[PDB]
RNA sequence: CGCGGGGUGGAGCAGCCUGGUAGCUCGUCGGGCUCAUAACCCGAAGGUCGUCGGUUCAAAUCCGGCCCCCGCAACCA
RNA sequence: GUGAAAUGCGCAGAUACCGGGAGGAACGCCGAUGGCGAAGGCAGCCACCUGGUCCACCCGUGACGCUGAGGCGCGAAAGCGUGGGGAGCAAACCGGAUUAGAUACCCGGGUAGUCCACGCCCUAAACGAUGCGCGCUAGGUCUCUGGGUCUCCUGGGGGCCGAAGCUAACGCGUUAAGCGCGCCGCCUGGGGAGUACGGCCGCAAGGCUGAAACUCAAAGGAAUUGACGGGGGCCCGCACAAGCGGUGGAG
């Protein structure tokens, strides 16, 4: 909420954008980014690119925080899944743990037209 | 090109300085194919290098071609069916050739009267990282990553 | 690699509670493993299946484990 | 009639806070890409930040009068 | 959110994250070249009720068989009636985009419906486009499921390859479209037409039975060759790209 060392960090890929929400390890949020808090729009949000310095922009403001040690977890398919990972570590933030916890349904609703 | 890949003609070295780079960026000064008059415009700009700094021409040209040199640039590759303007390498054969062509483009671009006057001034301030042509390298540069986005399209 | 069947020793696989068996066969993420890699057969790999799925309602087997380091 | 907050580029507007920043958007010009058209990208020209005085090293920013607009409330023999 | 966008949503605090709660629908992995059913169809798990089917033992009846007009029952989806339910999705509908237009393909919204009960509707590419029963005519391999001391033997299904043979060809070939017999249904040029009239049924939508006038000299199946494609693979040309110089402007 204010002030930890310890932490966890979302990935969120959409096919459109690509957010982060790093929160404590308790769940509730500390700050986040994404593609249009980067400075694009519509497809340029879904680039790999993007999501690299979403995840960068995201750890420097948790660094402020004080953050230090994150877990990850993802959930998407968006081209910058492993990027907003791959940003993320390089960030000089302790990745303790990646994790995938994508949602899919056991068949349940139905999808759109598509 | 479709077939093999074209050899990169060759050319004799500078019957001054020994200098290919030279050579080359005589051709580029050449207009109709008077080479004559195109190697005389340049060393007389040659001496005019030494005639306003006690610097040799010689370096004052590797000098300024270096920093007419880009690094990297934006090729269009119409692939997706859109035609996305991607950022990437320049090969070591264009740096070359852009930033000759460059320099003379952009002198020629110059006021003064004189053709040999503008290839010094234009040489002089590109080794001094201030000419016209660096712009047009500060740009393409820009360009460049003003799309570093889409640079996951790199081939 | 390593079939699921001969990696264990004689057991009932109709048994619903015999976890430390089961929990062998349910895959890294509790997903029914494939019968091309459990080494079981047409008959056996149906039984089986619908002895996990008892189990998962009484809660002793998971339905789904998240993928871990990735 | 008293009270309230506004004037900043060709147009709309942040900055006013609390003094050291005039920015953004579209628009105009050039360039990049384009079947075309936008989208995108690069660069660029353009504002005594209403007026006249005042404190200040330095304000469009704080002050006084005023011009004009917008709004609030009231009155109308 | 898309090709890119826009409509839409959001400082009245949305998206992303966590906790608690509500409600409907559908059942991931197992799952398949799989299984069951007469067909339509049938998928989480449990229990109950129930149909069909297959194997063994050689036990019982003694031709009691086959088909089957009409009748009767079943019959995906959509649709209809009464009442209930309503998360997601979504004809109609509204908006955004695209375009010459776009009553569409894409996007943002969204109702009946999709779900349940009872009752109608009775159609389909209800397709293996192949009626049911029986007997007879090489094998190879793959799999599902029964019985037997079991590198296998023997029944019952599910695919493929293929003897003979059949077929206009494509192809079928013990799961026949082969060789035969019984029985039912159906066809007789294309269009007009599954229309009209009559009848029978239905709440309605509509369904069943079902012509003629007129008109055409073809409609049609399979296969051959080539041409073509906003099909694919490999390959090439100043075809693009890279680069230099030009006409289009002026006389
Ligand atoms: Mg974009
Ligand atoms: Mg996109
Ligand atoms: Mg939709
Ligand atoms: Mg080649
Ligand atoms: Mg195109
Ligand atoms: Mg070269
Ligand atoms: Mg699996
Ligand atoms: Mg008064
Ligand atoms: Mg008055
Ligand atoms: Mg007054
Ligand atoms: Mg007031
Ligand atoms: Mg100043
Ligand atoms: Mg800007
Ligand atoms: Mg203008
Ligand atoms: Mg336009
Ligand atoms: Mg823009
Ligand atoms: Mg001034
Ligand atoms: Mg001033
Ligand atoms: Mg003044
Ligand atoms: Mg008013
Ligand atoms: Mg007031
Ligand atoms: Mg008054
Ligand atoms: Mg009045
Ligand atoms: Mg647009
Ligand atoms: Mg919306
Ligand atoms: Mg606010
Ligand atoms: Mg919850
Ligand atoms: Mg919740
Ligand atoms: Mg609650
Ligand atoms: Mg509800
Ligand atoms: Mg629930
Ligand atoms: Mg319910
Ligand atoms: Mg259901
Ligand atoms: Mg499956
Ligand atoms: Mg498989
Ligand atoms: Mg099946
Ligand atoms: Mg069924
Ligand atoms: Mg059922
Ligand atoms: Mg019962
Ligand atoms: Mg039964
Ligand atoms: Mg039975
Ligand atoms: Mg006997
Ligand atoms: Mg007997
Ligand atoms: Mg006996
Ligand atoms: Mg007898
Ligand atoms: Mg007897
Ligand atoms: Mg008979
Ligand atoms: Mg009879
Ligand atoms: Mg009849
Ligand atoms: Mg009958
Ligand atoms: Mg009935
Ligand atoms: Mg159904
Ligand atoms: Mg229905
Ligand atoms: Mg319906
Ligand atoms: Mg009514
Ligand atoms: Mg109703
Ligand atoms: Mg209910
Ligand atoms: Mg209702
Ligand atoms: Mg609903
Ligand atoms: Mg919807
Ligand atoms: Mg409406
Ligand atoms: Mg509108
Ligand atoms: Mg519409
Ligand atoms: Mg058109
Ligand atoms: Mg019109
Ligand atoms: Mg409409
Ligand atoms: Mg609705
Ligand atoms: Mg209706
Ligand atoms: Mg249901
Ligand atoms: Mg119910
Ligand atoms: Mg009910
Ligand atoms: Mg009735
Ligand atoms: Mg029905
Ligand atoms: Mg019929
Ligand atoms: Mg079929
Ligand atoms: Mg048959
Ligand atoms: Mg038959
Ligand atoms: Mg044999
Ligand atoms: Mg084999
Ligand atoms: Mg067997
Ligand atoms: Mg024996
Ligand atoms: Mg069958
Ligand atoms: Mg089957
Ligand atoms: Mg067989
Ligand atoms: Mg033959
Ligand atoms: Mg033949
Ligand atoms: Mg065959
Ligand atoms: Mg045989
Ligand atoms: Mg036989
Ligand atoms: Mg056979
Ligand atoms: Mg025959
Ligand atoms: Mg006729
Ligand atoms: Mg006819
Ligand atoms: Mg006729
Ligand atoms: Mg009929
Ligand atoms: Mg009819
Ligand atoms: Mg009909
Ligand atoms: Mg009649
Ligand atoms: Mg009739
Ligand atoms: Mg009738
Ligand atoms: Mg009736
Ligand atoms: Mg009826
Ligand atoms: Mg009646
Ligand atoms: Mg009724
Ligand atoms: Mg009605
Ligand atoms: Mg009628
Ligand atoms: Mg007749
Ligand atoms: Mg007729
Ligand atoms: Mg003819
Ligand atoms: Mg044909
Ligand atoms: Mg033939
Ligand atoms: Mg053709
Ligand atoms: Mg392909
Ligand atoms: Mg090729
Ligand atoms: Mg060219
Ligand atoms: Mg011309
Ligand atoms: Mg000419
Ligand atoms: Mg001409
Ligand atoms: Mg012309």
């Amino acid at each position: 909420k204010r002030q930890v060392a310890s932490g966890r960090a979302y990935i969120h890929a959409s096919y459109n954008n690509t957010i982060v929400t790093i929160t404590d390890p308790d769940g509730n949020p500390i700050t986040w980014s994404s593609g249009g808090v980067i400075g694009y729009k519509g497809s340029r949000k879904g680039t790999p690119y993007a999501a690299q310095l979403a995840a960068l922009d995201a750890a420097k403001k948790a660094m402020a925080y004080g953050m230090q040690s994150v877990d990850v977890i993802v959930r998407g398919t968006g081209a910058g899944r492993e990027q907003a990972i791959r940003a993320l570590q390089a960030s000089g933030l302790q990745v303790k743990s990646i994790v995938d916890d994508t949602p899919v349904p056991h068949n349940g609703c139905r999808p759109k037209k598509k | 090109a479709r077939r093999r890949r074209a050899e990169v003609r060759q050319l004799q070295p500078d019957l001054v300085y020994g200098d290919v780079l030279v050579t080359a960026f005589i051709n580029k000064i050449m207009r109709d194919g008077k080479k004559n008059l195109a190697a005389r415009i340049f060393y007389d700009a040659c001496k005019i290098i030494q005639e306003k700094t006690g610097q040799e021409p010689l370096k004052v040209f590797k000098q300024a071609v270096e920093n007419v040199k880009p690094r990297m640039e934006v090729r269009s590759r119409r692939v997706g069916g859109a035609n996305y303007q991607v950022p990437m390498e320049v090969s070591p054969r264009r740096q070359q050739s852009l930033a000759l062509r460059w320099l003379v483009q952009a002198a020629n671009q110059r006021p003064e009267r004189r053709a040999a006057v503008r290839i010094a001034h234009e040489l002089m301030d590109a080794a001094e990282g201030k000419g016209g042509a660096v712009k047009k390298k500060e740009d393409v540069e820009r360009m460049a990553e003003a799309n570093r986005a889409y640079a996951h399209y790199r081939w | 690699k390593a079939k699921v069947k001969a990696t264990l020793g004689e057991f009932d696989l109709r048994d619903y509670r015999n976890v430390e068996v089961l929990k062998r066969f349910l895959s890294e993420t509790g997903k029914i493993l494939p019968r091309r890699r459990t080494g079981l057969s047409a008959k056996e790999q149906r039984i089986l299946a619908k002895t996990i799925k008892r189990a998962r309602i009484l809660g002793l087997l998971p339905f789904t484990e998240k993928l871990v380091r990735k």
